[PDB]
């Protein structure tokens, strides 16, 4: 079907570059949103909203259908951007999540540790690395689509293609991971501390709240590189091409379903009603 | 025993006596003798400026009488002097004691005062040989909270504190030079009268008084309300002034009349008054709200007209400017905004 | 000493001469009507003359 | 226009220069928690205190400043001084548990700095100072509980109570039920926001900063955790 | 001007009982929290007892709990203290003291001892 992948298109398209604009302005346009996380929340932002313009529409124009409708030189400039704007989006959630595993485990020094400064200068160290990984190939089905038949593939080498999924998904899961396991332990302890003392005179809310965090960002993202492992290691039998497409059309979504999940809390539900 | 039941008597007496000649001269209300002017209308402020220097909740603030700068004490323990016109800050006065509860900037510009929980009003000099600003009085007279001051000339200051006690000061030898005592609990503000030969304060029993600085004495007294007053200020003739309590309303007394003129008061609102200030005509009684937003009454229909928004917390002080040209108020969120 | 205190003041109090209401009321809207032309807040002035 | 071009950059160079310093403020304060620190006159909260109108002082422990203060410049009455520490990480409230007199009130302070409109996010920490001659009133038995709470004489000792080894069980009986008094009138109304963290403490107790060190640290916590839609 | 009459009785005896009155005048009855406050004759003041704005929320002190009884008419804008058995210690100058902010469900300040929002008293003796 394509008329109903059109649609979907134009409407995956849509709802991203809003959320993530409505998001930038309501950080930018409110001191009292200022927070040290939403830095990391604005570079997210930033991130998803820069996938969802120049990324999204001509990578589902080309799954759709089976012809770049660019060059050679546009076919690699999307390419790098894509693994700019995707390896930032993903390295950003980690930082998120680090920020809330300090500020939750370390509540008494967080106030001094976590500076507006500091956490600059990690939002600009992590674009710097995702652009660093990005634009390796810049300074650089076998070796078919760099002959420029028009076709924009991942036909990238082994270990180019391991190390770019390593540092964009693999080491972010597994920091990401370790900190909401541990976050998660603190919040149903201190859960059920509550519930032993307000019950002496006459639900779990941390196990929804970090489950649908984990559980989007995992089965939004693990598939696409998953299988572009398996095909690095081996080839184009065991994953076709518009499996991987696919697989990154629903980490695509996955960038449009972020703000609506970091952005839930009432201050940012205010926010939203007085702009909306 | 005998004598003071007796004394209790007479004074019952001369209070109903009071109440009866206040009542024989209330002809007609204003409400009613405005029937004849029209409404103002509906004004729409917007936020000119947004000063955001402060790190705790901002509790005071005063004008410059050049209408330009402002000085805004904040639980900080700081005291930033900000240029509204071009968003600078000129000084930023680190106080002794981080509760702070009031501020004052002097008539000619030269000092500002400052002065909170520890009982002491501080003076820091600002127009120093040596280009700092460093502290040149203490004012140590006071036992208990120190709640409002303000300055009446260069040396002459006048400080309420939350004692039942309002001092008028003399900075070149640091004394007291008069006391004002007869409220019944702790007050909370005064204003001084355009021509500053007497002054009126507002405290926390529901009355206000009017002071004569030269005599000392309690003038005369004012029981409108039913809670606390939290904010008083002066019409710009100086003949009348308004009061806001903590019991969600506002009341205009006469200094002749002996009378409530206008009770500003609405049924959705159940918030206390924080601060209260007047426009330059004397048309614009504007009133900050626990609800954490402020409001705008006009001052001879009582019908609210034009609300202010976009403070994240209650609203403690508001000031005009003395040319009439712009508004600043203060909030518990440490940000204050500039109207016009 | 202190019933003694109270009731002098409030008989200094009790011996200033009260005016009207109406009288008041209407050197109100005299300074209200005869000030209304110099007050930015209430009729707004153009942005050339504007400050802010 | 010269001269006012150089007056606007003099004070774009000011601003700049007391932008750094409160930058440099900002990083000094943000780092440091106020405690309100409030009791009655036989309280003993002096007693505590293990350093004009605020005697103040400064603790620190595992490399945290803790900025405490007490309030005894002013008068009794405290409905308007007491909005100003609406921001303080905790509150201590300490009070004696031997004067059953004065108990009642303390009870009823408590329940109104509990149910404050501007004090209803700051949470209490419970101090009861004078666990040691509690003990010894009770043993001694000419004053009976009873006498000022009618509902003692059907109180049962808690099961999750955890008595020292060693002490009257009617002693540890009285202890929890003031401290259970205190603990009703907390969680009547308290809505996950603010907590109260009661303690026994005597005279001569060495390890009363620790205890709000933990307190402190328990209270920001649930805080973030809150703030994070993640209780 | 805000204003709280008592009018409560003399000398009882021990075991009697006694029915204070508390005519509040100058605010608006049923928006405030009212209380009773007792001085012992040598002692300080003391909370006895309040009645929340409607009458919903009852609360006594120990002592005089099951013993007394209070109750608000804001109809008549008025408070009664029902006493029965009456102590020896019971002896005291009640205060009927009102409360400083409306709207508000905790009561602050009230025992002071210079509070504006609190009537001259009665005396209430119970002796043989
Ligand atoms: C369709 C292709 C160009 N998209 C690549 C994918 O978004 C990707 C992102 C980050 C990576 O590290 C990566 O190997 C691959």
């Amino acid at each position: 079907a394509v008329a109903l992948a059109g649609a979907l298109l134009a409407l995956e398209v849509l709802a991203t570059v809003g959320g993530n604009l409505l998001v930038i302005v309501a950080i930018a346009r409110t001191p009292r949103l200022q927070t040290m996380t939403n830095v990391f929340v604005t570079s997210l932002a930033t991130a998803d909203l820069v996938v969802g313009l120049l990324v999204v529409p001509p990578g589902a124009t080309l799954a759709l259908t089976g012809r770049w409708p660019l060059g050679a030189t546009g076919c690699e400039l999307w390419t790098s951007v894509d693994v700019l704007c995707v390896t930032a989006s993903i390295e950003t959630l980690c930082a998120l999540a680090v920020d809330r595993y300090l500020a939750v485990t370390n509540p008494l020094r967080y106030g001094a540790l976590v500076t507006k400064r500091r956490a600059r200068a990690a939002v600009v160290l992590v674009w710097v690395v995702s652009a660093a990984v990005s634009f390796a190939p810049i300074m650089s089905e076998a070796q078919r689509c760099h002959s420029n038949p028009h076709c924009c593939a991942f036909a990238s080498n082994i270990p180019y293609a391991l190390l770019s999924s390593s540092v964009s998904f693999y080491l972010p899961l597994l920091v990401m991971l370790f900190v909401y396991a541990r976050v998660f332990l603190v919040a149903t302890r201190q859960l059920r501390l509550l519930r032993r003392e307000l019950g002496r005179f006459p639900e779990h809310r941390a196990l929804r709240t970090l489950g649908l965090i984990v559980g989007t960002f995992t089965l939004c993202w693990l598939p696409f590189f998953v299988a572009n492992v398996m095909r690095a290691l081996g080839g184009p039998s065991l994953v076709p091409s518009p499996a991987l497409l696919a697989l990154n059309w629903l980490g695509y979504a996955n960038s449009a379903f972020n703000p609506l999940i970091y952005c839930r809390s009432p201050d940012f539900r205010s926010a939203f009603r007085r702009l909306l | 025993q005998s004598e003071l039941d007796q004394l209790r008597q007479e004074a019952e007496q001369l209070k109903n006596q009071i109440r009866d000649a206040r009542k024989a001269c209330a002809d007609a209300t204003l409400s009613q003798i405005t029937n004849n002017i029209d409404p103002v209308g509906r004004i729409q402020m917007r936020t000119r400026r947004t000063l955001r220097g402060h790190l705790a909740k901002i509790y005071a603030m005063h004008w410059g009488t050049d209408s330009r700068l402002l000085v805004s004490a904040s639980q900080d323990g700081k005291l930033i002097i900000w240029d509204s016109y071009t968003t600078n800050k000129v000084h930023a006065i680190p106080l002794r004691s981080s509760w702070v509860m009031t501020c004052a900037y002097a008539p000619s510009g030269n000092y500002v005062a400052c002065g909170g929980l520890d009982n002491i009003c501080s003076i820091y000099n600002l127009k120093t040989r040596e280009g700092n600003v460093r502290v040149s009085r203490e004012l140590a007279g006071h036992t208990g909270y120190l709640s409002c001051c303000r300055f009446l000339d260069d040396n002459q200051i006048v400080t309420s504190s939350g004692d039942t006690t309002c001092a008028l000061w003399d900075i070149e030898t640091g004394q007291q030079t008069t006391t004002f005592t007869g409220h019944t609990g702790d007050v909370m503000s005064l204003s001084l009268a355009p021509d500053t030969r007497l002054f009126v304060s507002g405290a926390c029993d529901a009355s206000a008084k009017l002071w004569d600085v030269r005599e000392g004495m309690c003038r005369q007294t004012f029981t409108g309300h039913e809670s606390d007053i939290n904010a008083i200020c002066f019409f710009p003739n100086g003949n009348a002034f308004a009061t806001g309590s903590d019991d969600a309303t506002c009341r205009l007394f006469d200094l002749r009349a002996d009378q409530e003129l206008m009770t500003y008061s609405h049924d959705n609102i159940i918030c206390g008054i924080t601060s209260v200030s007047f426009s330059k005509s004397g048309r614009l009684l504007l009133a900050g709200y626990d609800d954490f937003n402020c409001n705008v009454w006009d001052a001879l229909k009582a019908d609210r007209a034009g609300v202010l928004a976009g403070h994240d917390n209650r609203v403690s002080c508001l000031g005009v400017t003395d040319d009439g040209m712009a508004v600043a108020t203060g909030s518990w969120d440490s940000f204050l905004k500039i109207w016009n | 000493a202190q019933a003694r205190k109270l009731v002098e003041q409030l008989k200094m109090e009790a011996n200033i001469d009260r005016i009207k209401v109406s009288k008041a009321a209407a050197d109100l809207m005299a300074y209200c009507e005869a000030h209304a032309k110099e007050d930015p807040l209430l009729t707004p002035v153009p942005a050339s003359e504007n400050p802010f | 226009t010269e001269d006012q071009r150089n007056e606007e950059k003099a004070q774009r160079e000011a601003n700049k220069k007391i932008e750094k310093q409160l930058q440099k403020d900002k990083q000094v304060y943000r780092a440091t928690h106020r405690l309100l620190l409030l009791g009655a006159d036989n309280s003993g909260k002096s007693t505590i205190v293990k350093q004009s109108g605020i005697f103040e002082t400064k603790f620190q422990v595992d490399k945290v400043n803790f900025h405490m203060f007490d309030v005894g410049g002013q008068r009794d009455e405290r409905r308007k001084w007491i909005q100003c520490f609406n921001d303080v990480t905790a509150i201590i409230f300490v009070v004696d548990s031997s004067d059953y007199n004065r108990l009642q009130e303390a009870l009823n302070l408590f329940k109104s700095i509990w149910n404050n409109r501007w004090l209803r996010t700051i949470s209490v920490i419970l101090f009861l100072n004078k666990q040691d001659l509690l003990a010894e009133k009770v043993l001694a038995g000419k004053s009976k509980i009873e006498d000022y709470f009618p509902e003692f004489a059907r109180y049962t000792t808690p099961e999750d109570a955890t008595p020292e080894p060693g002490e009257d069980p009617r002693v540890t009986r009285a202890k929890y039920f003031i401290r259970d008094e205190f603990l009703r009138i907390s969680t009547a109304s308290g809505d996950g926001r603010h907590y109260c963290y009661p303690h026994f403490t005597c005279a001569v107790d060495t390890e009363n900063a620790r205890r709000i060190f933990n307190d402190c640290r328990d209270i920001i916590q649930r805080m973030h955790l809150r703030q994070y839609e993640l209780l | 001007q805000v204003q709280l009459q008592e009018s409560g009785g003399g000398l009882v005896q021990p075991g009697g009982s006694l029915r204070l009155s508390c005519a509040a005048s100058g605010f608006t009855f049923s928006n405030y929290k009212m209380n009773w406050v007792r001085q012992a004759p040598g002692k300080g003041l003391e909370w006895v007892s309040d009645i929340s704005q409607s009458g919903a929320s009852i609360s006594y002190t120990g002592s005089v709990k099951g013993r007394f009884t209070i109750s608000r008419d804001n109809a008549k804008n008025t408070l009664y203290l029902q006493m029965n058995s009456l102590k020896p210690e019971d002896t005291a100058v009640y205060y009927c003291a009102r409360c400083p902010a409306p709207f508000t469900r905790d009561c602050f300040d009230v025992t002071s001892t210079t509070y504006a929002y609190r009537g001259q008293g009665t005396q209430v003796t119970v002796s043989s």
